[PDB]
């Protein structure tokens, strides 16, 4: 829910 | 008796750990220098930020983790991050002097250093006791990586969506651990080993709880929040 950095590291 | 899949799961987790935990601790040189009010916060904040990155990399390799929703993956990491860091840190912790020894004196952290990061005994004491108790289990590296993976994929995490799927994935990891202990952990060290490890997960929820309180208090003042990292703020909350 809007965690840019965390999401990027998970992609 | 440990199917091919269960052995497969373990081999995968061992490799994932090996690719995310560098025992040489060479990267610590990139962190802001440790200084021994809150003189250790810049350094430990960087340490934690680096660690969050490694725990994320570990998590993505957990068999089945990739099948969860982007939202679920996010929820699990935000809630378990601090727990897995405390858990993985047991590898550098040494009962010789109850400190986290990461290769050198500069990178050897003790109670006073944590204190210099803004924390109180209410967290530190039970944290050392946890490290002490975890070390007492003398877990096989296989058991260590399975516990971190089980910690990450917990169904009761706040905000979890597809709890059913998360539980299913964890169950496969739990059954893998239970069976590994029975088949590979010789007595007397295996006695009640599983229950003891699950109890460590309970200890971590408590530690998570206390850490979050001291973190919110600490991060409530802009000047402290200013010393953290962008990743730390995003993951541990803003
Ligand atoms: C930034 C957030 C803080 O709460 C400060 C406001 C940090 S202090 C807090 C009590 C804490 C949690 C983990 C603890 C510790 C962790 C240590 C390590 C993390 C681990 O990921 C490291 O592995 C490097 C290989 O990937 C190494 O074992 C040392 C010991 C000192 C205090 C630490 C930083």
């Amino acid at each position: 829910k809007n965690h840019p950095m965390l999401m990027n590291l998970l992609k | 008796k440990l199917s091919e899949e269960q052995q497969h799961i373990i081999a995968i987790l061992l490799d994932a750990h090996h690719k995310t935990y560098d025992p040489t601790y060479a990267d610590f040189r990139d962190f802001r220098p440790p200084v021994r009010p809150l003189s250790m916060l810049p350094h430990l904040a960087d340490l934690v930020s680096y660690s969050i990155q490694k725990v994320i990399g570990f998590a993505k390799m957990i068999p089945g983790f990739r099948d969860l929703t982007s939202d679920d993956q996010i929820v699990l990491l935000k809630s378990s991050a601090i727990e897995v860091i405390m858990l993985r840190s047991n590898q550098s912790f040494t009962m010789d002097d109850m400190s986290w020894d990461c290769g050198s004196q500069d990178y050897k952290y003790d109670v006073t250093d944590v204190s210099k990061a803004g924390h109180t005994l209410e967290l530190i004491e039970p944290l050392i006791k946890f490290q002490v108790g975890l070390k007492k289990l003398n877990l096989h590296e296989e058991e260590h990586v399975l516990l971190m993976a089980i910690c990450i994929v917990s169904p009761d995490r706040p905000g979890v969506q597809d709890a059913k799927l998360v539980e299913a994935i964890q169950d496969r990891l739990s059954n893998t651990l239970q069976t590994y202990i029975r088949c590979r952990h010789p007595p007397p060290g295996s006695h009640q080993l599983y229950a003891k490890m699950i109890q460590k997960l309970a200890d971590l929820r408590s530690l998570n709880e206390e850490h979050s309180k001291q973190y919110r208090s600490l991060s409530f003042q802009p000047e402290n929040s200013m010393k953290l990292t962008p990743l730390v703020l995003e993951v541990f909350g803003n």
